[PDB]
């Protein structure tokens, strides 16, 4: 995350923060990922493309920072792996970047809700907010596109959506986005997601709840002028996620 | 695939 502010897991209750073993070499961090029922993360196809073997990856649940465990996180298996049939990559767009892993304990039990620990909503079909609405997004990816570490102690932001019409002016990304997408960036360009906050919510308040409507997916730089975050579009995903579940 | 410990290869970076 670029700008916003350092946080913990209880204000961001529902993120997933995913790790794969070496191989190697032990254990680095993979991508964001966002609880949304006891036994299911969903997080983002390109982040598992390259090693697509359920057993490389660890879950942890009410973590907030990254290398160093945290009192009330919790520690998965991932049971499934679900990357999409469709997932294609051009030059910098991301289309079908939507993945489902199933979690489970050693124990075997899917996650308990807990200060720390709590599901997300997902959206009702076809239902996203007004453009212009203020959302927010988290994860440990880079504070700075030049920089080479992460942070240690996760970070939101708040981000506003943008119009179709908006994003998809030549201007911004033109083609390259679909309605299968949505953009969202701040006004004066100076907060967004960046590398490693992949996977990772958008969350908005839409009819009544904190809901997922984005899955951080791609975008040209990190809170560069003119070019927002895309977004994984939740709401027309809904038929994929109810099979795959 | 590289051979990496890279995090979020394929994110907004980033050679991929
Ligand atoms: C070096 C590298 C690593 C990954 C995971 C992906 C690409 C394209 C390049």
């Amino acid at each position: 995350i670029i700008g916003g502010e350092f946080t913990t897991i209880e204000n961001q209750p529902w993120f997933a923060a995913i790790y794969r073993r070496h191989r190697g070499g032990s254990v680095t961090y993979v991508c964001g990922g966002s609880l949304i029922s006891p036994c299911w993360v969903i997080s983002a196809t390109h982040c598992f493309i390259d090693y697509p073997k359920k057993e490389d990856y660890i879950v942890y649940l009410g973590r907030s920072r990254l290398n160093s465990n945290t009192q009330g996180e919790m520690k998965f298996e991932v049971e499934n792996l679900i990357l999409h049939k469709d997932y294609s990559a051009d030059t910098l767009a991301h289309h079908n970047d939507i993945a489902l892993l199933k979690i489970r304990s050693k124990e075997g039990r899917c996650a308990q809700p807990s200060r720390t620990i709590q599901t997300i909503a997902l959206p009702s079909m076809y239902n996203d907010p007004q453009f212009g609405t203020s959302c927010e997004i988290t994860g440990f990816g880079k504070e700075q596109s030049t920089d080479y570490l992460y942070p240690e102690q996760l970070k939101m932001t708040v981000v506003k959506l943008i119009s179709h019409r908006e994003c998809q002016q030549p201007h911004y990304y033109g083609s390259e986005v679909t309605t299968k997408m949505l953009c969202a960036a701040d006004p004066q360009w100076k907060t967004d997601s960046c590398q490693g906050d992949s996977g990772g919510p958008l969350v908005c308040s839409l009819q009544g709840r904190m809901t997922l409507t984005g899955i951080v997916s791609w975008g040209r730089g990190c809170a560069l002028k003119d070019k927002p975050g895309v977004y994984t579009r939740v709401s027309h995903f809904l038929p994929w996620i109810r099979s795959h579940t | 695939a590289c051979s990496r410990y890279e995090v979020d290869c394929r994110g907004r970076g980033s050679a991929c």
